[PDB]
């Protein structure tokens, strides 16, 4: 059996930190990464996404 | 010899671990946290 959480928050504000400053940046002005997440992703069986 | 053995702990979650998929973090103080390396018996042994 395998399980896998999809729409979990990290609640702390201490969690919520990046391993380096310009990881994945964004033309846009506010990151789409911030807002809380509403899916998970995992490999198939063929490995297919 | 009266002494204890300070284990591999630290103030934050974030910094004991590394974003390699492999051993732990090993930076020191950060800005006001810390990370203590591990100094006792156990450091080949006992698997995180």
């Amino acid at each position: 059996t395998f399980i896998m959480p999809m729409g979990v928050f990290q609640a702390n504000s201490m969690d919520r930190y990046t391993r380096h400053a310009g990881d994945f940046s964004t033309v846009s002005e506010q990151d789409p990464r911030q807002f809380p997440p509403q899916g998970i992703f995992f490999y198939n069986k063929d490995g297919i996404l | 010899f009266q002494e204890a053995y300070p284990p591999l702990c630290s103030s934050d979650a974030a910094m004991l671990r590394t974003a390699h998929a492999g051993e732990t973090g090993a930076d020191e103080v950060h800005l006001a946290q810390y990370l203590i390396r591990d100094a006792s018996p156990l450091r080949g042994c006992l698997p995180l």
